RNA sequence: UUAAUUGCGAUAACGAACGAGACCUUAACCUACUAAAUAGGGUUGCUGGCACUUGCCGGUUGACUCUUCUUAGAGGGACUAU
């Protein structure tokens, strides 16, 4: 069932480091902000005309070191960048100038998260701490509880929780081999998740906000319930799964293995497609794997940022 | 000196054009400027790495000796 | 003329042998690991140590290498060593319970006073010219 | 193999010490931080001239503002990275 094929449609060249992270806003479907190892963000405007799927719009210089995680705002006009210089930068997606410079992390920041609304900034850093900031730039909360580096923090979207609660729930994980849930208004702890043999590289709540998908070094992908606080399922990737992403339309998990990109069909608990682009002049042992994955707003296109300084887009082309 | 100043103006004008196009114009414009520049006299956008060598005792030059007698 | 003298090589070897699960393929992550898990005094030595650690990690990823060892590799070696075939490789499991000998060891078996089902065959005492 | 008794190694040699390296000063790169009437810049004053269109080149220790260059501190950066 669902004989869905996805074919590479364009390549977004222009970066100079590994495209570490990607982000896309639901409101604005034709804009894609990507941060790389070249200490710069790039805003891409997508064109449905011919080979190249997008067009760079603005480069955001101002970061001294590696740019690790990138997050765009809900409205699609602001972008928060986490870099390896222990600072966070807020950028206007049109002006190109920085608005706020969040400072206070003693370790280089690995991940940042946007609030569901435009209120709070959640950042994870190597200093074993999480920081909650206002949009102005000051740090409101210093959440502790992790004894090691925290690699990833992305918010669980409130879908239909009771009506309304005004409570901000997200997850955090890193080299503590644990996954933690946090709730904000106040701004304290929630349930735990301990399933990983090795350390967690990346976690990601489902688009609805009721499934949390975590991955690590051993390629053991775990799916948990947050609102039910229990495990949902478990798979093995048998390679180094660098990043993973849910899909808005389909019930899918893209996983960036060290060999290629797997897609797992969640309802059938079986992988369906494997993505391995064709390079040239290599030795098959160092083919550029994927580090960033991001689906489109509708769920029709997939952006993968590799280690060869390239974004590649796979458009869903169902060949019957 | 004179020619050093001239090369300084060269690089300054080129870098100003590139930076302005990056900041306020567009990405492709700046990339096209960089393709036109760096394909010609790379120093137009990259500062020269060569700087003078400190002098040392035992010679009138930075890396030259005075002379020997032997007799 | 970069040869990476004793200190960096030994430190990287110990780093791998004590921290393989945490080390990665990337230079920058391993640089941060070298900063946090080890007290290298200067930073040029830190960069050299991280670089050689990355090189040794890449060599390990390509395959097993001499000198260095770690928990996972020695466990794998022990598990491969514990391999014992279920099928017998002796006691005439092959050649339909018949093993071939010559006269001399047949008389050896006979004088030993043991039954030992055998199969005689002359060895054609003419030797190969090589 | 290395500039190196620098390493890979083979081994009645095993572990080590000095030297080399490491290390400091200095020269780069920092539109990332801290800042500056004993360094510079912008806007605007108060003026000079030429143009006459709102502009050009100037002067003022008059004000507001900034740190790109000039400085110097904490740091980053290169480890033969891919
Ligand atoms: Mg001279
Ligand atoms: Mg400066």
């Amino acid at each position: 069932s669902s004989n869905i094929m996805l074919v590479l449609r364009g390549t977004l060249e222009g970066h100079n480091g590994w495209v570490t992270s990607l982000s896309t806003s639901a409101a604005q479907p034709n804009l894609l902000v990507s941060g790389s190892r070249d200490k710069t963000l790039i805003s891409w405007r997508l064109t449905e005309n011919e080979q190249q799927f997008g067009v760079p719009v603005r480069s955001y210089k101002g970061h001294s070191h590696i740019v690790q995680d990138v997050v765009v705002s809900a409205d699609g006009n602001y972008a928060v960048s986490a870099s390896w210089d222990k600072t966070l930068r807020l950028w206007n997606l049109a002006t190109g100038n920085s608005e706020a410079r969040f400072v206070g992390h003693t370790g280089d920041v690995l991940s940042v998260a946007i609030d569901a609304n435009s209120s709070k900034i959640i950042s994870a850093s190597r200093d074993k701490t999480i920081r909650v900031w206002n949009t102005v730039g000051d740090c409101a909360y210093v959440l502790l509880g992790h004894t090691d580096w925290v690699t990833k923090v992305r918010v669980a979207p409130k879908n239909l929780e009771d009506v309304d609660d005004g409570r901000i729930t997200f997850v955090s994980a890193g080299m503590d081999k644990i996954v933690r849930s946090w709730s904000l208004n106040s701004y304290r702890i929630e349930a735990d998740f301990i399933g990983h043999n090795n350390y967690i590289n990346v976690v990601q709540p489902s688009p609805d906000g009721s499934l949390a998908a975590s991955a690590g070094k051993d390629g053991q992908i775990y799916v948990w319930n947050l609102k039910h606080k229990s495990a949902f399922m478990n798979f093995d990737a048998k390679d180094e799964v660098f990043a993973l992403a849910f899909s808005p339309s389909r019930f899918w998990l893209t996983a960036a293995t060290a060999s290629g990109i797997k897609i797992y069909d969640l309802e059938n608990e079986v992988l369906i497609d494997e993505l391995k682009p064709e390079f040239a002049g290599y030795t098959k042992a160092q083919d550029p794997h994927a580090v960033s994955l991001a689906w489109s707003a509708d769920g029709q296109t997939l952006f993968a940022g590799y280690t060869d300084n390239v974004i590649r887009v796979w458009q869903v082309m169902t060949a019957n | 000196g004179h020619v050093s100043q001239v090369y300084a103006i060269r690089q300054a004008i080129a870098k100003g054009l590139v930076a302005y196009h990056q900041k306020f114009v567009d990405e492709q414009s700046k990339n096209e400027l960089k393709k036109a520049f760096t394909s010609y006299d790379r120093t137009l956008l990259i500062a020269d790495s060569r700087r003078p060598e400190p002098k040392k005792f035992g010679g009138r030059g930075a890396r030259s000796r005075f002379q020997k007698s032997y007799r | 003329g970069r040869v990476r003298t004793k200190t960096v090589k030994r430190a990287s070897k110990a780093l791998i042998e004590k921290y393989y699960p945490k080390l990665t393929m990337d230079f920058q992550t391993n640089k941060r690991l070298c900063d946090e898990i080890a007290t290298i005094q200067s930073k040029r030595l830190r960069n050299k140590i991280a670089g050689y650690t990355t090189h040794l990690m890449k060599r390990i990823q390509k395959g097993p290498v001499r000198g260095i060892s770690f928990k996972l590799q020695e466990e794998e070696r022990e598990r491969k060593d514990q391999y014992v075939p279920d099928v017998s490789a002796l006691d005439l499991s092959h050649s339909n319970d018949v093993l071939n000998v010559d006269t001399q060891t047949a008389e050896l078996v006979n004088s030993l006073g043991l039954k030992l089902p055998l199969s005689v065959s002359s060895v054609s005492a003419v030797r190969d010219r090589r």
